[PDB]
RNA sequence: GGGAUAAGUGCUGAAAGCAUCUAAGCAUGAAGCCCCCCUCAAGAUGAGAUUUCCCAACUUGGUUAUAAGAUCCCUCAAAG
RNA sequence: UUGGCACCUCGAUGUCGGCUCAUCGCAUCCUGGGGCUGUAGUCGGUCCCAAGGGUUGGGCUGUUCGCCCAUUAAAGCGGUA
RNA sequence: AUAUGUUAAGUGGAAAAGGAUGUGGCGUUGCCCAGACAACUAG
């Protein structure tokens, strides 16, 4: 996961959930996750 | 899991069938006889206790330790034995072979056996820096007043006292040292001597306490 | 110094009690009994001298936690050696030895002075639920408020 | 069949097995019930719609279980045993110790085809988890264990 | 070797008919965290345990020598 | 770090570099665990966890730096007057 | 202590641009049993 302060769905298949406390991006595209 | 307390005599060498030599120390165990059985039941752990070299008499009325008083009198006519000069206990035994009165004798040990041994490290005295931690000394020449010092000790103002830890001289000698993994070698049924590979820590005459090897 | 009751060892008798840490908060169950201990509790108090009661706590085990801190909530240690500091346990003190989770909890709602000292002695925490002390007879007691 | 004890709603189905704890404080229908979507009061609404999917998954599967099916797409593959699957998997040095007996685990035999054959998808899906976690699905020539049906992304070398 | 964990990988899962490692609940996972390994350690005043040893004369609580047991002193060293 | 300010010390708070001894932080040089990779393999890049331990001998210069010779798993960065 | 609500971070008990279906209140609106959101079947 791409670690950032930013998080932002990424392409139009992406979407955005809370897993430990952290928010966290989810594309489905292995180089396009994130988790802030 | 087994063990035997024993005289440290000395170093010799030995011939493997290679011809591999050996560097061996002799361990000398004559007349170590089972003293107490510590059972969880009364002592609240597991443990047999057992008496190395034979000593003196009775409650003779005399100076020396050599002469067992009173009170060993008793501990050692429990176990229907003469009184024994050392005593240790081995917890990690097998606790229930092992009845009290009896003797462990060397042939416990077979060769090719593979040991710890534990037992007090000779003794220097109170001793300077470069000689209890190795520490390098300073520049002998070149103007150098420093040689044998431990070196600073310390900060400036914020560490502003001395740490616990700091190493500087004093007694080196004490310290139980117990060595890992040596090999039985021989074991000499005749003599009750046991031959160890490698060296153990004594002085010499000092009891040493063989041990099978953890790990 | 017109009239004021002092108590001295002859003026004072300390009682001994019982009490079932066994669904309660530790730090309500501890401030409590701090105050039992203190005898902050009889009309007959009195500043300069120990005048509290006996407090054998039971079944620590079954102490509980508030918050999310069985985990969150760490206690620390320090050797008076360089770096020998101890951050080890949290309410896993309350798993090994939580006679001392109760106790140094409780203890620390005492003065630190002698006297504060000698009032934390009288306190006597067993996980399980059966006191060595049946012969001191110590009377059940209810948690109030 | 349609056959379940119960007390304190921390009860086992009659047919097979179960045991289970419930999240307490909550609405509840027989049968196969509903409302996942709202009850009793507040945003605890998502809870107790976890406890009618928890136990609803349970039904479920106790007369039809589900099974997941593992496909080892290499050169190597896993035989069989009484309580192993023996995985010999991909080229790893060695063969695996796996499998257990909790609830009900049924081993597989088919020439590079698995099945794990449980009863809730939970113990199921966990049970897989680990079967498959040997080795991974390497993106390339796509060899390694592989869940049945699943997407599995290649690249060029 | 065992236990718990991090980043991570997940399982089951609603909120949010889907989907989702997570909020309930589960599994996995590091030279690191705990136990294991080595030495110290009951002045742990919270002063622990086991085995053995000794055992009265006087008393207006105590008194005094003694016992088991040591030590002083002396010959010493593996100790200093 | 270079500074700004002039609050402690001018009836004195020794000062660069080295040597001796270290101790701590993590923004990790190596080693352990992972994610992404424009990751085939062998290597690597980059981020994430991790501070247990380790982290070299010389040429020139007072030097700290720096360049260089030769090795290393690596030749980490800062605090502690 | 009382009554009514909030907060689940030990926030309380250090910090910004920026970021998030975290929850609470107060409003305004467009599609809704003429069937809509979502899911599944057909280009
Ligand atoms: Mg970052
Ligand atoms: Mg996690
Ligand atoms: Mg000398
Ligand atoms: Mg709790
Ligand atoms: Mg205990
Ligand atoms: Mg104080
Ligand atoms: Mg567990
Ligand atoms: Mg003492
Ligand atoms: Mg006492
Ligand atoms: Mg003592
Ligand atoms: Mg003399
Ligand atoms: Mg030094
Ligand atoms: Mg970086
Ligand atoms: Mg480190
Ligand atoms: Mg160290
Ligand atoms: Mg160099
Ligand atoms: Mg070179
Ligand atoms: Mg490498
Ligand atoms: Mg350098
Ligand atoms: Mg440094
Ligand atoms: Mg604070
Ligand atoms: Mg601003
Ligand atoms: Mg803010
Ligand atoms: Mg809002
Ligand atoms: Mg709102
Ligand atoms: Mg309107
Ligand atoms: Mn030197
Ligand atoms: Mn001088
Ligand atoms: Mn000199
Ligand atoms: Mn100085
Ligand atoms: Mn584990
Ligand atoms: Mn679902
Ligand atoms: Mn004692
Ligand atoms: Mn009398
Ligand atoms: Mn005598
Ligand atoms: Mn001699
Ligand atoms: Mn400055
Ligand atoms: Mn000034
Ligand atoms: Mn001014
Ligand atoms: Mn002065
Ligand atoms: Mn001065
Ligand atoms: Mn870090
Ligand atoms: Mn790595
Ligand atoms: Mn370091
Ligand atoms: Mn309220
Ligand atoms: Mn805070
Ligand atoms: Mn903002």
């Amino acid at each position: 996961m791409k670690v950032r302060p930013s998080v932002k769905p990424i392409c139009e298949k992406c979407k955005v959930i809370k897993r430990k406390g952290k928010v966290m991006v989810i594309c489905e595209n292995p180089k396009h996750k994130q988790r802030q | 899991t087994k063990g035997i307390l024993g005289r440290k005599i000395g170093m010799t060498q030995v011939f493997g069938e290679n011809g591999e030599l050996i560097p061996v120390t002799v361990v000398e165990a004559k007349e170590n006889v089972v003293l107490q059985k510590k059972t969880v039941e009364v002592d609240g752990y597991n443990a047999i206790q057992v008496g190395f070299e034979d000593k003196k008499a009775y409650k003779k009325d005399a100076k020396s330790n050599k002469y067992a008083n009173k009170p060993a009198e008793g501990h050692a006519k429990k176990a229907d034995a003469a009184p024994k000069r050392f005593i240790r206990e081995f917890r990690n035994v097998d606790v229930d072979a092992y009845e009290v009165g009896q003797e462990v004798s060397v042939d416990t040990f077979v060769a090719g056996d593979v040991i710890d041994v534990t037992g007090v490290s000779k003794g220097k005295g109170f001793q300077g820096a470069i000689k209890r931690h190795g520490q390098s000394r300073g520049p002998m020449s070149h103007g150098s007043h420093f040689h044998r010092a431990p070196g600073s000790v310390g900060m400036a103002s914020d560490a502003s006292r001395v740490f616990k830890g700091q190493k500087m001289p004093g007694r080196m000698g004490g310290n139980t040292v117990t060595v890992q993994n040596l090999e039985v070698v021989q074991v000499d049924t005749e003599n009750k001597v046991i031959l160890v590979k490698g060296n153990v820590p004594g002085p010499k005459k000092g009891l040493v306490e063989i041990r099978t090897s953890i790990k | 110094m017109r009239q004021t009751f002092m108590a001295n060892e002859s003026n004072i008798e300390r009682k001994w009690y019982v009490i079932d840490a066994e669904g309660q908060t530790l730090g309500r169950l501890s401030s409590e009994v701090a105050s039992i201990l203190r005898g902050k509790n009889k009309v007959t108090y009195t500043p300069h001298v120990d005048t509290g009661d006996y407090v054998i706590v039971i079944n620590a085990s079954k102490i509980e936690f508030t918050g999310n801190k069985e985990t969150d909530k760490v206690y620390y240690r320090h050797s008076n050696h360089p770096g020998g500091i101890k951050s080890i346990t949290a309410g896993e003190l309350r798993r090994t030895n939580p006679e001392r989770l109760i106790e140094n909890s409780i203890k620390g709602m005492l003065p630190s002075t002698r006297l504060g000292e000698k009032q934390g002695k009288k306190l006597f925490v067993y996980g399980g639920a059966e006191h060595p002390h049946a012969a001191q007879q110590p009377e059940n007691y209810e948690l109030r408020g | 069949t349609f056959d379940g004890n119960h007390v304190t709603v921390k009860g086992p189905k009659g047919e097979l097995s179960r045991t289970l704890n419930e999240r307490m404080t909550f609405k509840q229908e027989e049968n196969t019930i509903e409302v996942v979507r709202p009850s009793d009061s507040k945003e605890d609404r998502t809870n107790h719609g976890t406890t009618r999917a928890l136990l609803n998954n349970m039904v479920q599967g106790v007369s039809q279980g589900y099974v997941k099916v593992l496909e080892l797409v290499g050169v190597g593959y896993r035989a069989q045993m009484q309580g192993k699957d023996l995985i010999l998997n991909v080229g790893y040095s060695h063969p695996v110790e796996i499998k257990a007996e909790e609830n009900i685990t049924f081993s597989v035999e088919k020439n590079t085809v698995v099945k794990v054959e449980g009863i809730s998808k939970e113990q199921v899906g966990a049970l897989a988890s680990n079967i498959r976690s040997v080795r991974p699905p390497e993106p390339y020539k796509g060899k390694g264990i592989r869940y049945q049906g699943e997407y599995v992304r290649r690249k060029e070398k």
